């Protein structure tokens, strides 16, 4: 079966250009006579612009095949213009014309000199690799993808000591191994099929690893967790269960060890949970099952009556990063309650608990996100002292806040 | 001559100047010629004024063609190594020369082997067929043509 | 995105050449489709002389083209060569710096690795390695 | 478009799955500049048959001349095959033994001292 | 030897396109850089013939300065023996 | 137009546009298909009954189509089956007479064969020292070379080229695996040294006029240290290089374009020596003989050249196809040239007196790669229709045909042995065929009864990342090496 037809140009489009020439009342008969000879060169052209595909091994008609198209018919590259001399070019193609169907018909012609010239791309370049060893194609990334018997283990005993290098590398004796083995993680494309043994290593190794509030080992797992992410071949929602528990951990709970010093790599260790449970919710996203659990679990560590201040600064940090109406409808109606819990801190003059320090670090997060939930949703007039209607907490600060930003938005 | 600042206008007028610087056809087989082209037309008799026209076109198509050949013709004649404002940059003639050399104390060796086996038992300028077949595939005329084409084989 | 900007950064600086022209004549604010008409008049031009000073060159039995062939060959295109030393001396002209490079960061990094498998001695040590 | 919808119906007929979008834009740009050279010489052949309406005649004319000269050919096979057989006569010819780089004469080959500008 | 002192002159002189971009287009066809002022003089000879066009057409714009237009275009190349052609299908 | 059998819609599309005289009037493939006669090879048992329905008055005007225009081969022998003429046929006055298939070819090697021919036959150029030290160095290497068969299968490295923005048209790697030459969209050949031994120009003839010559180091005495690169550009094309193709000696790269030009850069100087004008059209395909004389060019002009780097006019001109001349490959004893074509047909030509000596006919697309056998008794061919049909060239006969590819099957080439050939198409796949299995047997019927066997003949297939594979190149070790542009499309 093939319904091949001919297909030609409309004639009703030939009457048009012949009429806006200065030839007029042309006959239909004289009109059908012009589209069946430019529907032949087009197909003449088009059959004779695919050899030059063929030839230079590509599936897609650039639009340099139909260059050559042209002057292998004798008949000039250019299309723009027409010189009937043809001297001053000869059958030398200008690439055609830059020109679209929504365009705007009408520049400033100081627009196209002030914009940025697209970056010359790297040069061509040799580098060889291996298809095959011995019959088997290796998966490198530059390739695409009555007593019952013994049984073995699902791992090849060179995938159980790559687990073992990986894993022992990744508790971060040394920098460059943790960061190669990072990257080993982060690209290796058989990392399925062990990945039930990463994350059960990461799951049980923060739960007995805040037994005592141990923060390398939680720095380095939360960095395990971050490269195991944007890895593109393994499949994770499987096993996001066990990764999800794990970071709230970090960022919701108490510092077993020396509360100050560290609570600013602390802060990093919620700063890090804080982008990779943001980062969940983004991925993996059903109905109404993930990022509304962690938000509900986040709401009511806020809203709790007398928290750990760690905990608090964490939750706080965790709410702070879901994004631009995250912060739009839910920090709104409750600066009163922040206010107070600042005073609580500055008027009781126990200054050798956490206390004070997780009170300023939370002030100070709370104060630049309202910066810009400000800068956002509001012209910048009266930013002297109109958010004293709010507490006065960030102020004319607050203001030089969203005066940079505003500065950073007319650099961008 | 439609065109008055024309493209090519400026080309001849440059060209006679770069030569500067270093047909009129039978009336009689003319006549009886295109008569007989004509018979596959029904053009039976011509005017007057046209065989002395298309001789005054083939004139002018072929002092086109002898002036476009001759200012390549001189291309050629153009020796930069009198003049000292130019600097050699790369000879690859002398290296093959050198080759050439190495080449013949090769083949002097192997007869010194064939012995020792014996033992043991005012510039004038010509116009080649190049310059006339280089301003042929510049011009739209004549690039892709039977006349070119077989131009090659001569 | 990279093919395209292969082609485009020569186009767009093409294009701003165009454009600076336009504004030292006393155009202010140009038609797009006058704009992608000259600079295809431009790359036209560049490609012609490209290809006819090469072949005047070859004529006669040399590869790279010096003075006297391209003053052959701009007169073959009815330039009047003479007029050239006077526009290079203007006071209005602009300098369209050259489109950006990706080359200079050419190489982010390099690095080699151990325990691969040897190599059997159909494989000489000028092959990559066998990997892990 | 009107138009520019039928020239992707013309590349499909011809099995052009994948192509730019450049392609259909241009083949417009050609398609447009070949018809008004039909019939800019049509009106000028009309004005020489002395017409005020340029009718059928006239693009045929117009057509069929400007064929004659801008879409030509590779030669015929009956002028490939005679200027075969009239080269594929001559015998081949014997190699000197030790003539070097075997290269054609000089006037024909691009082998020269290639001199360039002294800088000053 | 006029043009031999311009080129002579033309190392040390920027040209308004760059030689990345003009040397681009030229080995395209198979011209290769062995002189950058070689490189440069042909630049000057594109810009010139640009700017010419530009010139004829900005005296038909005064006449009938500002916008450049397809129909200020249209008279300028015409007498270059230049047809410019209309988009006229977008 | 739709009773007409599939593999013929490209011909049927070019015919649905001609619908005018004129039109067709400057087709020059139409117009040698209605002066030629279409072959027709049928039975005499099928013919019996044809010339029972055409003798009568009854059809007296189709009778007088057929005698007219087309020829018709008689075979004393079966009817084919369906799938076997679906085999041989599917070109363009094809499926050629028997009587061209029966000419004397010497398809053997040179230096016994009595298929060889003697050495003065064909004049070829003398065997130097330095010749001679070439194959000293070449069997060193077939001492470490391995036996492939189906059981060791060969280890694939693949040459990609990475950036590649310009886009890649020709490639081609020396006998022994040192240098890979790129011929690219922008007008540009690349030469790239693979082994660790930079590419070095020799010293100009100032430098070269005050050494001696006669000393034993002289080559090493000429490099010149101070060119040094891992890669050289050649420049000269104005038009995109589709051929690519070096000397035997490891000089002399050769390159055609669309253009019209076949060039031939040195590689001891890293310029262009010569200029071959003979196609105003562009040349799809060049190569050197393999004993590195003559070089045979084909373009879209419908003929293949021959050159001897010599004259800058051919010595024969092969001018007997009706489309592009898409590949033109030397016989291993280049006494014999193949040039498959755009008319689908594979045609061989004897160097002496330029007559078609074989017509191979059964391909359904344009024919993009040819490679022989190292014996010389065998030739395989690709094409569009991701077939590899195995011939034979003595009993001008087909053998096998290779239906595993997809896309077109863009570059062949068999082991060093000859034990496996190795295919590369647009599918991104090299798949390694039994090149032993597929000639275990060696008429009057002029054909013989395919096997279907291409399952059996699978060694193995191996995807490429979103790679092409342009090229394909055995090692004197018997190790496949592959270059492709990475496209990621």
């Amino acid at each position: 079966k093939l319904k091949l037809s001919n297909t030609v140009l409309p004639s009703e489009s030939m009457k048009v250009v012949a009429e806006s020439m200065g030839i007029a009342q042309i006959q239909e008969e004289t009109c059908q006579l012009l589209t069946d000879e430019v529907s032949y060169r087009i197909k003449e052209i088009a059959q004779d612009a695919l050899k030059f595909m063929h030839m230079g091994k590509r599936q897609k008609l650039t639009t340099s095949d139909i260059d050559y198209a042209l002057k292998l018919k004798n008949v000039e590259p250019l299309y723009g213009f027409h010189a009937q001399e043809f001297i001053p070019f000869r059958f030398a193609s200008g690439g055609g014309r830059e020109l679209y169907f929504y365009e705007e018909k009408e520049v400033d012609l100081s627009d196209i000199i002030n914009t940025p010239l697209p970056r010359v791309p790297l040069d061509v370049c040799l580098k060889a690799h291996w298809l095959s060893i011995e019959g088997c194609q290796p998966a490198i990334p530059e390739n695409p993808p009555r007593l019952k018997p013994r049984s073995i283990h699902e791992l090849s005993v060179e995938q159980q000591l790559y687990y073992k290098e990986i894993t022992e590398a990744c508790v971060g004796s040394c920098e460059a191994k943790r960061a190669e083995a990072l990257q080993s993680i982060a690209t290796d494309p058989g990392l399925y099929q062990m990945l039930p043994r990463f994350s059960t290593f990461i799951s049980e190794g923060v739960r007995v690893n805040v037994v005592q509030n141990n923060l390398a080992l939680l720095i380095y797992l939360m960095r395990m967790v971050k490269a195991l992410m944007d890895n593109p071949t393994l499949y994770l929602e499987k096993y996001v269960h066990e990764l999800i528990p794990a970071v709230m951990t970090c960022i919701v709970s108490r510092q077993l060890c020396l509360r100050p010093d560290v609570d600013n790599h602390w802060a990093l260790r919620d700063f890090a949970a804080r982008l990779v449970a943001q980062i969940c919710k983004h991925f993996s996203t059903t109905t109404n099952n993930i990022q509304s659990r962690i938000t509900k679990t986040f709401t009511k560590s806020w809203v709790d009556e007398k928290t750990p201040w760690t905990t608090r600064y964490g939750s706080i940090a965790g709410l702070a990063e879901l994004g631009h109406d995250v912060i739009k409808t839910l920090i709104l109606p409750r600066l009163q309650q922040e206010g107070e819990r600042i005073r609580s801190v500055l008027d009781g003059p126990v200054l050798s608990n956490i206390d004070r320090i997780g009170a300023d670090h939370v002030q100070s997060l709370l104060l630049k996100h309202c910066a810009p939930v400000l800068a956002k949703l509001r012209p910048p007039p009266d930013n002297q002292d109109a958010y004293r209607a709010e507490f006065g907490s960030l102020g004319p600060l607050l203001c030089s806040q969203v005066v940079k930003a505003r500065a950073q938005a007319a650099l961008q | 001559v439609a065109s008055m600042a024309g493209v090519n206008l400026s080309e001849e007028s440059a060209r006679i100047l770069a030569t500067n610087s270093e047909t009129f056809l039978l009336q009689a087989p003319l006549q009886r010629r295109i008569l007989e082209i004509g018979k596959k037309h029904g053009i039976t008799e011509l005017h007057p004024d046209v065989v002395s026209y298309v001789s005054h076109a083939t004139q002018q198509r072929l002092q086109n063609l002898v002036e476009k050949i001759s200012e390549t013709a001189q291309q050629k004649n153009f020796s930069y190594k009198d003049d000292d404002r130019y600097e050699q940059a790369s000879d690859v003639r002398a290296q093959l020369k050198f080759f050439e050399q190495l080449d013949q104390i090769e083949k002097q060796r192997k007869d010194e082997q064939e012995r020792e086996i014996l033992m043991r038992a005012q510039r004038i300028t010509r116009v080649n067929l190049r310059d006339l077949i280089f301003c042929l595939e510049n011009e739209r005329e004549t690039s892709h043509s039977l006349l070119l084409y077989k131009a090659f084989l001569k | 995105n990279p093919a395209d900007n292969y082609h485009l950064a020569r186009r767009r600086t093409l294009q701003v050449v165009v454009s600076s022209l336009l504004t030292e004549a006393g155009f202010e604010s140009a038609e797009k489709a006058s704009v992608e008409t000259l600079t295809e008049m431009l790359q036209s031009y560049i490609s012609e002389i490209g290809r006819s000073a090469k072949s005047y060159c070859e004529h006669t039995a040399r590869t790279q083209p010096t003075l006297s062939d391209i003053v052959v060959t701009l007169v073959e295109m009815g330039f009047n060569v003479d007029t050239l030393p006077a526009y290079a001396k203007r006071s209005q002209r602009m300098v369209i710096t050259a489109p950006p490079v990706t080359n200079q960061p050419v190489t982010p990094k390099a690095l080699t690795a151990g325990q691969n498998r040897p190599h059997p001695p159909h494989i000489p040590s000028h092959f990559p390695e066998f990997p892990d | 478009p009107k138009d520019a919808q039928m020239m992707a119906q013309i590349l499909k007929d011809m099995g052009i799955t994948e192509y730019e979008p450049r392609v259909i834009n241009q083949m417009l740009e050609f398609a447009f500049r070949y018809v008004t050279t039909i019939l800019d010489d049509a009106k000028i052949y009309s004005s020489h048959a002395k017409k005020a309406t340029v009718d059928a005649d006239d693009v045929r004319l117009a057509i069929q001349c400007r064929a004659d000269q801008s879409f030509t050919s590779p030669p015929p096979r009956d002028f490939l095959l005679d200027i075969a057989r009239q080269r594929n006569q001559t015998p081949l010819p014997l190699i000197k033994p030790y003539s070097g780089p075997r290269l054609p004469p000089d006037r024909y080959c691009l082998t020269a001292p290639n001199y360039r500008l002294k800088s000053l | 030897t006029p043009l031999v002192d311009f080129l002579m002159q033309l190392e040390d002189y920027t040209p308004t396109i760059p030689d990345a971009v003009t040397g681009y287009y030229l080995n395209r066809a198979g011209f290769e850089a062995s002189d950058p002022r070689i490189i440069r003089l042909i630049s000057l000879a594109a810009q010139k013939f640009i700017s010419d066009i530009a010139n004829d057409a900005l005296q038909h714009c005064k006449m009938k300065k500002y916008t450049l237009t397809m129909e200020d275009l249209t008279p300028a190349l015409s007498e270059y023996g230049i047809n410019v052609k209309k988009p006229h299908y977008f | 137009h739709g009773d007409q059998e599939c593999y013929y819609q490209d011909d049927l599309r070019v015919l649905s546009s001609l619908t005018k005289k004129e039109h067709m009037k400057g087709n020059e493939t139409m117009l040698d298909f209605r002066t030629s006669k279409f072959v027709l090879r049928i039975s005499r048992d099928s013919y019996q009954l044809l010339k029972r329905h055409l003798q009568e008055k009854q059809n007296n005007q189709i009778w007088n189509i057929v005698q007219e225009h087309l020829y018709i081969d008689i075979f004393d022998g079966m009817p084919r089956s369906k799938q076997q003429i679906d085999a041989m046929v599917g070109s363009l006055a094809g499926e050629a007479k028997r009587e061209a298939n029966k000419s004397k070819v010497f398809f053997g090697l040179l230096k016994q064969d009595p298929n060889a021919p003697p050495q003065n036959r064909i004049p070829l150029p003398e065997l130097k020292d330095s010749d001679k030290l070439d194959k000293i160095m070449n069997m060193k290497e077939t001492t470490k070379r391995v036996r492939l068969g189906p059981d060791c299968l060969p280890s694939i490295c693949f040459y990609t080229f990475l950036n590649a923005y310009q886009g890649l048209t020709a490639v081609d790697v020396t006998d022994d695996s040192s240098l890979i030459a790129g011929g690219f969209a922008d007008s540009t050949v690349r030469v790239w040294s693979v082994t660790p031994k930079k590419l070095r120009s020799v010293k100009q003839a100032s430098d070269l006029s005050l050494i001696d010559k006669e000393s034993d180091d002289v080559l090493e005495r000429i490099m010149d240290e101070k060119t040094a690169s891992e890669l050289k550009i050649l420049y000269g094309h104005s038009g995109p290089v589709y051929g690519a193709s070096f000397s035997p000696d490891r000089n002399y790269l050769l390159s055609s374009s669309e253009d019209g030009t076949v060039r031939l850069w040195s590689l001891q100087t890293f310029t262009c020596l010569v200029g071959y004008k003979g196609h105003n059209y562009p040349v799809w395909d060049t190569q050197f003989s393999p004993y590195g004389y003559y070089f045979v060019s084909g373009g879209h002009d419908r003929v293949a050249r021959l050159w001897a780097t010599d004259h800058y006019q051919p010595l024969r001109i092969f001018a007997g196809h009706l489309a592009d001349v898409n590949c033109t490959r030397f016989h291993p004893n280049s006494n014999y040239v193949a040039t498959g074509s755009a008319d689908r047909t594979v045609r061989l030509w004897d160097v002496l007196n330029g007559n078609c000596v074989r017509i191979f006919t059964g391909h359904k697309g344009p024919i993009h790669s040819l490679t022989f056998s190292p014996n010389g008794r065998f030739l395989a061919t690709g094409a569009t229709d991701g077939r590899v049909l195995l011939w034979d060239i003595g009993h001008g006969l087909m053998v096998g045909e290779l239906k595993g590819h997809t896309d077109t099957v863009c570059s062949l080439r068999f082991s060093r042995d000859g034990e496996i050939l190795a295919s590369g198409s647009m599918d991104n796949t090299v798949r390694l065929w039994d090149a032993i299995k597929a000639f275990e047997d060696l008429t009057a019927t002029g054909h013989i009864n395919l096997p279907e066997n291409s399952q059996e003949l699978l060694l193995g297939t191996y995807m490429t990342k979103s790679t092409p594979v342009v090229h394909l190149h055995f090692t004197r070790r018997n190790l496949v090496l592959a270059a492709g542009a990475y496209s990621p499309q």
